[PDB]
DNA sequence: AGTACTTTTCGGTCATT
RNA sequence: UUCGACCAGA
DNA sequence: TAAGTACT
């Protein structure tokens, strides 16, 4: 069925937080991808046997980090970088606030 | 006394129906209108052009229009909004997430 | 989610910094030269050339490879790739600003057109709003059109300073397609039109100011304006434009994947021609093609017509269009997703369940399930469930072990075997007392969702309680209604905490109740009221017994 | 991984890891300016064999010690007596650290806690750089030529005779076997 | 060269391990996860020093499992050797292209080409060594190396020495 | 960070736990007991972990700390000791 | 929209309503930070009823033979006739009281005198009654003084705001200014013994109530009022199934939207 | 402050801002006719000292961004005439609490 | 300154690519 | 799968 | 349907 967009804003108005995401995570999208520390994309090339995690270009293989996001979240993104636009993805903060 | 008129009038709309609604509701959307600085529309006009982040008012009107210029301008965002997690997929700061939890080592020894 | 351990740290995205692609990452990034405009067959040959879609890029047909990133498929996101233009190009989106931002900086030189020098500039440089400066500067600096070399400074207008030169007077601009051309007047009389090309627009670009790209709304290290334009193309991997196979010897490719064919087409078509018999100005009919697809690729819904059809006259979904309200990706997709463990049917009241409750057919609670985890607590129980089967009604239909794989209890040669391990989980039916979140859409209330408390019965219903009716602002003239179920031990908690009916009662929308008594019983409860109506022994008796709460005093 | 006291911006274009030199010029991990725990600043830590043998044993002693507050509820001679200390307190996989100790063990210089005392006291009058006042400690050095040269950044920071004399005070110091 | 550096690491513990002595468990997989590791960006951690006043902090409880986790502040005993330090330690390995002293935790190799000429490799000899005039190297022999350069590799590291300077070589 | 830190004095916020609060203490403690965690009260035949939750948050024998969140960044610690239970 | 509009807005654990930018756009949640929830239309009696008719039943006089308190119903009745320093907290509470009376005709000029507010006192006597089995017959056992200053200690814990100094703890008085109007209202000394028979300990017992009930009233911090408001709002939006003015949706349309142009344009002189 | 009855010259107005620390304001005789602060919505206003302002914001633990706004040219900011940067607080009365205490920083 | 344009506004069937 | 039409509904 | 901006 569809959890759409009044079907959340409704959670949101619960205060029901850990079940919208519930519904929008675990029972749909949630998917795994792997982060470049460094220049927040996608790029970093996982190989999640010998443990290997690379990065050339940002060329990395030690700060890399690891996310849960939907991949129709992925998907925005890689569609907005096939548009040149680049999105980054960072573990923490440093605008303060 | 703008305020207090945006407000009186939509007061009005809800009662010219014999309905009711509490001050309160009717009030926080004319103060939202209005803070900013004089009568901001509830429109991609208006509101949706705050200093809000991207991710946030990409979701209603102009998307990709928005996100664009986005880019463009190097903007950052903050990832408080409710939006902003949906899309991530992560708890969002609202009532069971405004706040965290811990496991206090102390007190988790006294219980024993 | 994913599965497969990785020894990654993992953290949650706390910033978004939006940026432009520089035609250098850009490169660096790929795993992809892609050459060839082709899809695959080596010359028939199935597989794929390493022209486009996997030249090294993500895969298809459920084999590894992902450049030994294995994995396959499922897990392996795409590998961005690229393509060397031939010359560059606008960004369809962009052109706006690009040709705003020439009309505040002179060419040749390429400096700004205002500086601290000019006061009604001073007031523009110090706000601090990139949308705002630059919304400002522009319009201050759109009307002068001549460079100047020697302003009047703080002092007397007699008195003349010196700044940058070359006077070089501003050509206006104006839009035509996706071209910027613009007049240059001459004293003396009459314009002079010409084309300004990419070449040279990116050009004056490249060699604008550190602090004037800043001023402008711009920022050094994310998004320099000289990056509006294309050197550089970015490849977006399969999952992006994945195909669509009917078996085999068929095709099944994506708009997407076509749009960069021509792309990639127009591109090369280009390039031999400036290494041939280049007849000067004959290539410039050909190098608005790039310009032209590499711009409908990304947007097209554009105001100089060409649809850019393909055969057949089918529009072309270009990815502007895939993000674009409503129906795509952010609020169809990110805002609204269609989810799991979740089912609707006719709802039809009945005078006989608590206010709380909600009947649920058991033909659904057989098939929705709850993973709940071995314990000690239940073992017991569980194992009960288990053995039970998927057909019963209490009962469950999956067991999974810690060694991550599904035990399907509707096959397993084990399944009557099986002794449950504490750590385990057992996704078991729903039952009597597991708390739901129930809705009538269009939801605009709190109330359009409310928890209610599983109570499985037979035939085909989601049987409410009628005093709940007017909340979710239901009939049963075949009104259908959806049933979301839980997942974690705190999910639950976050409904039956907070979303239970009985917590709805009263309403801040309002400060009153939101529910009460219609029909029957209020029209009866009139009526069993009045003065003039007694009741006799034995039925008063027989309605005592059915307040449940009766404290058995006649 | 672990990370270390001192998060820095990296702002996307993660390009001048310099060179790794006796030019003083360690890692940015390594500088003479790192931060402590609680926050202040403090001198980088450089440590001389024999003086590490001390601060290993030290805590992997009183780790032994700890580790039983809660189990209720000679050269040749020292090999055999750290080897225990390790198939006690230590992961015994820890295939390094006793290699670290056989090594930091072998080619110490001092055995008193007392000696090890003097030798710091005495360096920490220099105004030199703690990799520099590692070295001097855990280095044999007769001249001030075999000294001011497997130590390179030190060439212009003292005077011969001076360097000198300390390579005298330290074989002075050095603990006999 | 060993150092005393400041470090910190962020263990994931299972709800299950909440028990009475939890701060006993996490020390416990702190030093699992640290005492014996490798990076080039701090190179060999061998010990954590002050095993007693190690700060765990309150750990936050994740949310999706009850999995908490603490940023376990600690400070240990590093050594990551560099390019320029000298260093002596005993020799292991022997062969005709060098021998390859071991400097600690490390394994330094110098190459045959990079010792000088007067040393030559004999091959008859048992165990294998290099002759000289008046010096002979082989196993146990101690040897004083000048790290030239470094390579950081997996759990590890190594590198290349010479002892073509002077105060170098045997001892 | 610490500064962001606010003292266990000078703590401005609600005496009494919020509705969402003890909603997620609740949910989050009686996920951690499903998960085989340790329960701090003698079980008087409960088996439902969300029922030895509410039991655990009545003899206020729940571990956890509350760690309040301020517009601006710095935050207050309360325990569901602490806390006072309405509702 | 109107949801889209004010998704990030939530009442932060300061008890401040902001957005996603952490910009206040409500000091206090409603202006008084209390649970629309925990509200019920109650009587400002102190407003209505004419100059004579207010004496008659908030003033007290224990200096005079026909204005005291009759000895019938307090306890120390006899002995209180004529006491100064008692007439002088008496006249202080009356003094009050008329204070409140303009202060309300100042805000409500209309005159309505029932307004949503938390705590609904009449009830929370009510039961007072019968839960005590007070009898309108036999004297009460309060003092004057019994009365008068635990209703004042009453106010100083109705706390909305907590903070440690004077622009918050000056906030507090005003987010709580109306209630208290109505608390004074309905505790003033006459109407507590003559009125609703109090025992000492009914009162003390209607004083505890009053103060948990009202600490329950207030709003917790993380409620997500924004999309609660917008839908409060919209939601009775949809129900609008349809003197000559613009008139009801197209006319909040015009609203929202803030146009120019509206239809009618109107504008009232008096 | 200048009164003027229908109008000033373009070519005088651009010399208000040519003296500081010194400021001067321009008022329309029609529209002095009636105070506006006199009118029955309009709630009393108050300027606060840059003291009882950098107190607001510690208070609230503000920054000046986040504070509700008044435009320069806002009719009472001008009959009081503030500069941007002060800080009015303004004070009504509610219908759920008798007052209310608000805040408006300048733009 | 007027006219045209765009956005925004919870199931199965058929036909063609 | 996609577009489009219809529908059908509440 | 109907309004509002941006655009011709
Ligand atoms: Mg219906
Ligand atoms: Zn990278
Ligand atoms: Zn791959
Ligand atoms: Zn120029």
């Amino acid at each position: 069925l569809r959890f759409g967009e009044m079907e959340r804003d409704c959670m949101i108005a619960h205060g029901a937080a850990s079940f919208l995401k519930e519904r929008l995570m675990e029972a749909s999208d949630a998917f795994r991808v792997h982060i470049c520390g460094i220049c927040g994309l996608m790029t970093v090339i996982a190989k999640l046997n010998h443990n290997q995690f690379e990065c050339k270009g940002c060329d990395n293989k030690i700060d890399i980090y690891q996310i849960h996001i939907p991949y129709a979240a992925k998907l925005l993104f890689q569609e907005l970088m096939a548009m040149n636009i680049t999105p980054r993805l960072y573990t923490d903060r440093s605008r303060d606030f | 006394a703008g305020r207090a008129a945006l407000y009186k009038e939509v007061y009005n709309v809800i009662a010219s129906d014999g309905s009711y609604v509490n001050y309160r509701h009717m009030a926080l959307l004319v103060d939202v209108m209005t803070t900013q600085g004089g009568l901001t529309s509830v429109t991609r006009h208006g509101f949706n052009r705050s200093n809000t982040g991207a991710l946030m008012r990409c979701s209603f009107e102009e998307t990709v229009e928005i996100l664009f210029e986005a880019g463009a301008s190097a903007e950052l965002d903050d990832c408080r909004g409710v939006s902003e997690n949906v899309i991530l997929g992560q708890m969002a700061p609202i009532g069971t997430g405004a706040f965290d939890v811990m496991i206090d080592e102390e007190s988790l020894v006294k219980y024993m | 989610v994913g599965q497969q351990y990785s020894s990654a740290p993992l953290r949650t995205v706390k910033e978004v910094q939006f940026g432009l692609f520089s035609p250098e990452e850009v490169r660096a990034i790929s795993v992809a030269k892609i050459r060839f405009p082709e899809t695959m067959d080596e010359t028939q040959t199935r597989a794929k050339i390493g022209g486009l879609n996997d030249p090294r890029l993500g895969s298809i047909d459920r084999n590894l490879k992902c450049q030994t990133c294995q994995e396959g498929m499922n897990e392996c996101p795409g590998h961005f790739g690229h393509i060397d233009l031939a010359k560059p190009v606008f960004h369809v989106g962009f052109i706006a600003k690009i040709k705003k931002v020439c009309e505040c900086v002179c060419m040749h030189c390429g400096k700004l057109l205002l500086d601290e020098h000019n006061e009604l500039m001073r007031q523009a440089l110090a706000i601090k709003d990139s949308k705002k400066r630059f919304a400002a500067i522009w319009t201050l600096c759109k009307t002068k059109m001549v460079c100047e070399t020697d302003v009047p400074s703080e002092d007397d207008p007699t008195q003349l300073v010196s700044r940058g030169g070359c006077g070089n007077t501003q050509p206006t601009i104006r839009k035509d397609g996706l071209k910027l051309v613009g007049s240059w007047k001459k004293d003396r009389d009459e314009p002079e039109l010409r084309v300004l090309s990419t070449e040279e627009i990116l050009n004056i670009f490249k060699h604008i100011s550190v602090k004037d790209f800043t001023s402008l709304g711009f920022n050094e290290v994310f998004s320099r304006p000289e990056w509006m334009i294309l050197t550089c193309l970015p490849v977006p991997p399969p999952p992006v434009r994945p195909s669509i196979s009917f078996n085999e010897s068929q095709r099944g490719e994506d708009d997407l994947t076509f749009k960069l064919a021509d792309i990639l087409k127009a591109n090369i078509s280009l390039e031999t021609l400036e290494h041939n018999g280049a007849p000067h100005h004959a290539i410039e009919e050909a190098e608005s093609l790039l310009q032209f697809h590499v711009a409908t690729y990304m947007d097209n819904d554009i105001a100089g017509q060409p649809q850019a059809l393909q055969k057949s006259g089918r529009p072309v979904k270009s990815i502007r269009a895939r993000l674009k309200g409503k129906e795509g990706r952010i609020r169809g997709n990110l805002m609204g997703k269609r989810v799991d463990f979740s089912a609707r049917t006719v709802i039809s009241g009945d005078p006989n369940l608590e206010l709380d409750q909600v009947g649920v057919p058991k033909s659904i609670a057989k098939t929705l399930t709850y993973p709940e985890v071995v314990t000690p607590y239940n073992i017991d129980r569980l194992t009960q469930l288990v053995r039970n089967g998927p057909n019963e009604h209490p009962g469950a239909k999956y067991v999974i072990r810690d060694s991550g794989d599904r035990i399907d209890l509707r096959y397993s040669k084990r399944a009557g075997d099986i002794q449950l391990q504490y750590g385990w989980k057992v996704e078991r039916h729903i039952m009597d007392n597991d708390p739901v979140l129930f809705n009538r859409q269009p939801s605009l209330h709190k109330m359009s969702m409310m928890a209610h408390r599983v109570k499985v019965i037979p035939y085909s219903t989601f049987r409410l309680n009628l005093s709940v009716t007017s909340p979710y602002n239901a009939d049963f003239d075949g009104d259908e209604m959806n049933l979301h179920v839980p997942q974690s031990e705190e999910t639950r908690a976050e409904l039956s905490q907070l979303c239970a009916v009985p917590l709805q009662i009263v309403s801040p929308q309002s400060n009153k109740p939101c529910m009460g008594i219609v029909q029957d019983t209020l029209c009866g409860i009139r009526k069993l009221t009045l003065r003039d109506t007694f009741i006799e022994l034995d039925q008063v008796l027989n309605m005592l017994y059915w307040v449940p709460d009766w404290d058995g005093v006649i | 991984s672990t990370s270390t006291f001192q998060t820095r911006r990296r702002r996307l274009k993660k390009v001048e890891e310099e060179e790794n030199a006796a030019t003083l010029q360690l890692g940015q991990e390594f500088q003479l300016k790192q931060i402590n725990h609680q926050g202040e600043e403090e001198e980088l830590i450089a440590l001389n064999l024999s003086e590490a043998r001390l601060v290993i044993k030290e805590a992997l002693v009183e780790r032994r010690r700890a580790f039983k507050r809660s189990q209720k509820k000679t050269r040749e001679k020292e090999l055999e007596s750290i080897d225990v200390l390790l198939e006690q307190t230590t992961g015994g996989n820890n295939k390094d650290l006793k290699n670290t100790m056989q090594y930091l063990t072998n080619f110490s210089r001092f055995r008193d806690q007392e000696t090890v005392g003097a030798v710091i006291q005495l360096l920490k009058s220099t105004g030199l750089h703690p990799f520099e006042v590692a070295q001097l400690g855990s280095l044999a050095c007769d001249t001030a030529d075999e000294a001011k040269t497997l130590i390179p950044s030190l060439n212009n920071k003292i005077s011969d005779d001076e360097l000198e004399r300390i390579l005298k005070e330290l074989s002075n110091l050095e603990t006999l076997y | 060269m060993f150092f005393i550096k400041d470090l910190s690491l962020n263990i994931t513990l299972h709800p299950s391990f909440f028990g009475p002595r939890m701060k006993q468990y996490l020390k416990t997989k702190l030093l699992e996860e640290v005492e014996g590791s490798c990076t080039g960006k701090f190179g060999y951690i061998l010990c954590v020093l002050d095993y007693d006043n190690i700060d765990i902090q309150r750990g936050r409880i994740l949310p999706t499992d009850g999995s908490a986790e603490f940023n376990v502040k600690y400070r240990a005993v590093v050594f990551k050797p560099f390019k320029g330090e000298v260093v002596d330690g005993t020799v292991v390995s022997c062969s005709q292209h060098g021998f390859e002293v071991q400097v600690g935790p490390m394994k330094v190799f110098v190459t045959k080409h990079l010792m000088p000429q007067d040393l030559t490799f004999n091959a008859g000899s048992n165990p294998p060594s290099y002759q000289s005039s008046e010096d002979v190297i082989t196993i146990k022999s101690r040897i004083r190396v000048k790290i030239e350069g470094c390579i950081s590799q997996v759990s590890s590291i190594h590198a290349i020495g010479s002892i073509k300077e002077d105060y170098l070589g045997a001892i | 960070l610490k500064e962001k830190a606010i003292p266990k004095d000078q703590r401005a916020t609600t005496p009494y736990m919020t509705k969402y609060e003890r909603a997620r203490i609740l949910g989050t403690r009686a996920l951690q007991i499903s998960m085989n965690a340790p329960v701090f009260v003698d079980l008087e035949g409960e088996t439902d972990p969300l029922r030895i939750a509410m039991k655990e948050l009545a003899e206020k024998k729940i571990p956890l700390v509350i760690r309040r969140y301020l517009p601006d960044g710095s935050f207050e610690d309360w325990s569901v000791e602490e806390l006072i239970v309405d509702l | 929209r109107l949801v889209k509009a004010l998704e990030d807005i939530m009442v932060h654990y300061d008890n401040t309503t902001r957005n996603s930018l952490g910009n206040v756009i409500q000091f206090i949640y409603g202006e008084d930070g209390m649970d629309a929830a925990h509200i019920e239309k109650q009587s400002l009696d102190t407003i209505g009823g004419s100059d004579a008719a207010f004496e008659k039943r908030y003033r007290v006089d224990l200096l005079n033979t026909d204005h005291t308190l009759d000895p019938s119903l307090l306890e120390s009745g006899s002995e209180i006739l004529g006491d100064l320093k008692l007439q002088v907290l008496l006249d202080e509470e009356y003094k009050q009281l008329v204070k409140d009376r303009k202060f309300l005709r100042e805000v409500f000029v209309d005159g309505e005198a029932n307004w949503p507010l938390p705590v609904n006192i009449r009830r929370i006597i009510q039961n007072a009654q019968q839960t005590f089995h007070i009898d309108h017959t036999k004297p009460s056992d309060l003092t004057i003084k019994d009365i008068v200053l635990g209703v004042k200690d009453l106010q100083e814990n109705l706390l909305v705001l907590r903070g440690k100094n004077e622009i918050i703890q000056n906030a507090q008085r005003d987010a709580v200014t109306l209630f208290c109007c109505l608390l004074r209202s309905r505790l003033a000394t006459r109407r507590v013994l003559q009125e609703y028979r109090l025992t000492k300990q009914a009162f003390d017992w209607v004083l505890s109530n009053i103060e948990a009930q009202f600490l329950r009233s207030v709003v917790h911090p993380g409620e997500m009022v924004g999309v609660l408001a917008a839908q409060s709002i919209g939601e009775p939006a949809t129900q609008m199934t349809l003197k000559k003015v613009t008139s009801g949706v197209p006319r909040l349309k015009e609203i929202l939207n803030v146009a120019k142009n509206m239809k009618t344009p109107s504008l009232t002189v008096y | 402050i200048f009164v003027y009855q229908n109008n000033i010259t373009p070519s005088a107005m651009k010399l208000v801002p040519s003296i500081p620390p010194a400021t001067i304001e321009t008022f329309n005789e029609a529209a002095l006719v009636v105070n506006i602060t006199h009118h029955e919505l309009v709630p009393k206003h108050i300027r606060l000292s840059s003291d009882e302002k950098r107190e607001l914001l510690k208070r609230y633990r503000l920054k000046e961004s986040q504070l509700p706004r008044i435009q320069r040219a806002d009719p009472v900011a001008l009959y009081l005439g503030l500069k941007r940067g002060e800080v009015v607080k303004i004070i009504r009365k509610s219908e759920t609490s008798g007052r209310y205490a608000s805040y408006r920083i300048c733009m």
